[PDB]
RNA sequence: UUGGCACCUCGAUGUCGGCUCAUCGCAUCCUGGGGCUGUAGUCGGUCCCAAGGGUUGGGCUGUUCGCCCAUUAAAGCGGUACGCGAGCUGGGUUCAGAACGUCGUGAGACAGUUCGGUCCCUAUCCGUCGUGGGCGUAGGAAAUUUGAGAGGAGCUGUCCUUAGUACGAGAGGACCGGGAUGGACAUACCUCUGGUGUACCAGUUGUCGUGCCAACGGCAUAGCUGGGUAGCUAUGUGUGGACGGGAUAAGUGCUGAAAGCAUCUAAGCAUGAAGCCCCCCUCAAGAUGAGAUUUCCCAACUUCGGUUAUAAGAUCCCUCAAAGAUGAUGAGGUUAAUAGGUUCGAGGUGGAAGCAUGGUGACAUGUGGAGCUGACGAAUACUAAUCGAUCGAAGACUUAAU
RNA sequence: UAAGGAACUCGGCAAAAUGACCCCGUAACUUCGGGAGAAGGGGUGCUCUUUAGGGUUAACGCCCAGAAGAGCCGCAGUGAA
């Protein structure tokens, strides 16, 4: 029910080993506009 | 009698003669045939190695397991034949026969023919509780609050842990499983398919291994 | 259409020497017991509760009254040891499975014809 | 399917009327009978005559139950209620006249006097 | 088949105002779940509007929820009246499809993945 | 077990019986193997070996315990904080109310009866059940594998033949072998029998709406009622454990001295248990001792400090299900049947709407096994799986044969 | 929710079942008021005729039918709460 010791630097830090977040897609809008997400349309800012 | 690979169809019925209801499992084996053959000299044990059913050949941007890549190529090439979707040995065979590239047809098998079959069961998930270890519920009424849960696990102080296979949730899931001493009721030889007496593991579309009985 | 490799090696079990009917319907079966060393014909006659099923699995279920007690038997259509079934009358109902039967008695539980 | 703390009708003309059964005999931990089983019963209601009285403890075979039984040939006999015969010691009918139909699995049990004496068998 | 966050009949009511208003705008904005859905139930009146006998009139009148549209010219017509008028005409030599789906980002309030459903 | 002692715990080690779930000992209840018998046969008595598996439903009491009713091959005795309340209950007893008997001058008391009486906690660490990411395994990959080790399984009844034979005055009645079938348990599956089946079909009550009739929609537990596909299921359908080899226990022996005889033992040689090791099923090279086989791929710059760009091969992303908490697994990504709109079927329901005819009318008949139809089987690129990006090797030394 | 129906449990706890209206029938006991809604039975939709009282009213008509026949439909007629 309760923690019975307070959990260290160290031990708080290895289990936030892996919460983190990627980086997106990311394909290019070739013909007009600048980067947008993959699979998706931009029909404003982007020709794609 | 010896070996096969098939795909499990469905289950129907079929009347003996004598007119008994006999249940019956579909199994479609076509396009078996022999690749690798390994030796005790060469590999410590005696084995062959058979293909399934066939897949397409080598694409330059192939993006699934449908077409082959250039090892299964190049190894499936080395007997004349195409690439196949599922590869296994058979260990209970006389190695003597079977040339290398021959063609396992479904009438290696008779009639008659007691046999193992052995597939991989079917996927139910998380389940665990009393489905999973068919374990008792506590009562529905009085004043129970004790419905679905496990009961007690272990002791007191002697053991200040639980012990090594304590029986918990955590998935059904999808085992291997072989049944054994099974029957072939019937062989057809122009669709490909044998008849088994009963039922075999898993689900639809998936593989069997039969095998000729051990016992 | 059930799938053609189970249609296809299934085919050559399925019986062309039988009348159509439907729940409803008085029937007569012919039924082939074998004793000891005989193969006596038994005849079974009641009204047909309910049909299900496709293929070579198909059934059929056929209700009597024998001695006061109602009776029920349930055979698979295709099945060799049925050696005839003729039609006795056609009944008028309005729904495919008459389990109301079951419940009635005496002269409340008859069927119409035509 | 008949469990203990069912009530039965006794379907000769024995005496009894709704025997209850206490035992399904066979082994140990076995739950259900069927057809063709033989029970431990105790008498719960009776005509006056008759040779069982009420109260006592009798042994029975059922014959025709409601949830029924299938055959080899993949075909059922269900019936409308479930019922039962007084029999003694050597599978011998404690009466002298069954009524109702039997089912033609006692035949395969050694209940040949009880089929002989059936109005119907099937 | 998939449930929307709702029981059944919160479902099927939504479903029929969302199968409406594409026909009346033929072009909503909605999200991809949604979208999923709507899109086989479209499908489906359009093909009763392509019979168009009366039986299969009344038959899409179950669906199709009941909303006025003021075209150019003053005209009024019901929904009804406009599937089975220029919806039907339009398509009358498909065999299917009639419905497209096009991905756009993430919504801000919450991660909700935002689409276009279109009638082509 | 009832006690003796007072060593840990009074800034809390918090409860009898039952339920759920077990795990160990053997001083053995059943099943297996034997010796003796005051063992004729069938049954028994007593002792020795043996812990693999098994070891029941009710009536009465809060009851442990006990008595009784029916079974069973058998209904073993103990340890685990008299196993198990951060897993459950709360009948009993050390709580406030009330009453009876009894004791007390009384306030009250008994350990005597009786009726009533609040069961808290979101899991940090070890432990346990499942499931992933990283690196390692002297080049990098794809697939198929050996098995050091580990886990699972391990029960037993009745009937028929030998044979009414052996034994026995008779009554009664076998050993050893050979066949059928069950009970309980385990685990795989949905053809059959059933259950469910809230986006399937039909009937029907009240009220509000679509202007009215007809036809529909909303709400009333899915309004209620009768059926029911796929999927998931037991009470349904299949299969398994009574085999065989090796070494042993109690026991039985052969030859054989010490000890001119005798003696299973001291040298030697056999035999002998549902127990030990294998045989059967599953996992398994993080087995850092990191194993084996088949196939695929191979570069330059360079201050080789590393930089690039890559190969075989993967992944991001997207369409999904025979898979799933997520991730992982598997089917596909246009040189395409992955979803699945459209067309055709299977199965389900049970005779649509409209019109016509008969009837005073409620209604009936025809057109017509009609119409409708989620998940199941086919066919068909009509809609969507676009364009792209990222990651990813360059085979070291020493010695001996060649 | 198959088959069973208190075998559950300290204890039928919880749930299931009864339920409106009309007609018939109703025990021991009793302080003669009661018990009593004792228990236990049967019925109910829609259409058309005949009757047909309250007669709504001038009146059949307004309206409950006051009631009896003859029909129609369903698994089911206080068809839901």
């Amino acid at each position: 029910a309760v923690p019975k010791r307070r959990t260290s630097k160290t031990r708080k830090n290895k289990r936030r080993t892996h919460f983190k977040i990627s980086v997106p897609g990311m394909t290019e809008c070739p013909n007009c506009g600048e980067y947008k997400l993959s699979h998706r349309v931009c029909k404003n800012c982007g020709s794609y | 009698t010896k070996g096969i690979l098939g795909r499990k169809i469905g289950m129907t019925q079929v009347f003996g003669e004598n007119g008994e209801l006999i249940p019956v499992t579909v199994v479609e084996a076509k396009e078996n045939v022999v690749l690798q053959k390994k030796t005790v000299e060469v590999d410590g044990y005696n084995a062959i190695q058979v293909g399934f059913e066939d897949k397409k050949a080598y694409k330059k941007d192939a993006k699934s397991n449908k077409y082959a890549n250039k090892p299964a190529e190049g190894h499936a090439k080395k007997a004349d034949a195409a690439p196949k979707r599922f590869i296994r040995e058979f260990r209970n065979v006389d190695v003597d026969a079977y040339e290398v590239g021959q063609e396992v047809s479904v009438d290696t098998f008779v009639a008659g023919d007691v046999i193992d079959v052995t597939g991989v069961s079917k996927g139910k998930g998380f389940q665990g509780a009393i489905k999973r270890h068919g374990q008792s519920r506590g009562p529905m009424s009085h004043g129970s609050h004790f419905h679905r849960a496990p009961g007690s696990v272990g002791m007191a102080s002697d053991a200040s842990r639980v012990f090594k296979g304590q029986k918990m949730p955590g998935r059904m899931g999808g085992n291997t499983v072989t049944v054994q001493n099974l029957e072939v009721v019937q062989v057809d030889t122009e669709n490909k398919v044998i008849l088994v007496k009963g039922n075999v593991p898993g689900p639809k579309k998936g593989l069997v291994e039969i095998r000729t009985s051990i016992k | 259409t059930n799938h053609k490799l189970i249609e296809a090696v299934t085919k050559s079990q399925l019986r062309t020497d039988l009348p159509s009917f439907r729940p409803g319907d008085t029937l007569r079966v012919h039924v082939r017991i074998i004793e000891g060393t005989r193969e006596r014909i038994q005849v079974f006659e009641g009204v047909v509760i309910k049909r299900r099923g496709g293929g070579v699995s198909e059934t059929f279920t056929v209700r009597k009254i024998s001695s006061g007690v109602g009776v029920e038997r349930t055979f698979p259509l295709h099945t060799p040891k049925i050696e005839k079934i003729e039609v006795k009358r056609r009944g008028k109902v309005r729904r495919a499975k008459l389990y109301y039967l079951r419940s009635l008695r005496g002269k409340a539980a008859r069927i119409q014809e035509i | 399917m008949i469990q203990q703390e069912t009530r039965l009708k006794v379907a000769d003309n024995s005496g009894a009327r709704e025997v209850l059964t206490i035992k399904v005999l066979g082994g140990s931990g076995r739950k259900t009978a069927n057809i063709g089983d033989v029970i431990v019963c105790t008498v719960k209601n009776a005509t006056p005559g008759g040779v069982v009285k009420k109260g006592d403890v009798v042994k029975a075979v059922i014959v025709r139950t409601k949830s029924g039984v299938r055959r080899n040939d993949g075909s059922y006999i269900k019936f409308d209620e479930n019922a039962c015969v007084i029999i003694r010691d050597d599978k011998g009918p404690r009466g002298t006249r069954i009524f109702g139909p039997v089912a033609r699995e006692l035949r395969e049990g050694n209940f040949m006097k009880i089929v002989s004496l059936a109005p119907e068998v099937l | 088949y998939r449930k929307l966050g709702r029981t059944s009949d919160q479902r099927k009511a939504m479903l029929r105002d969302l199968a409406t208003s594409l026909i009346i705008s033929e072009r909503i904005e909605t999200t991809e779940a949604r979208a999923k859905e709507v899109r086989s139930v479209v499908e489906k009146l359009i093909t009763l509007g392509k019979k168009g006998d009366l039986a299969s009139r009344r038959n899409a009148a179950k669906t199709l929820r009941n909303v006025e549209i003021l075209n150019e010219d003053e005209t009024t017509q019901t929904a009804l009246q406009k599937l089975f008028g220029e919806i039907a005409e339009r398509y009358t030599e498909r065999q299917g499809g009639y419905t497209r789906i096009l991905k756009q980002g993430p919504r801000r309030g919450d991660g909700a993945e935002s689409v276009i459903i279109e009638l082509v």
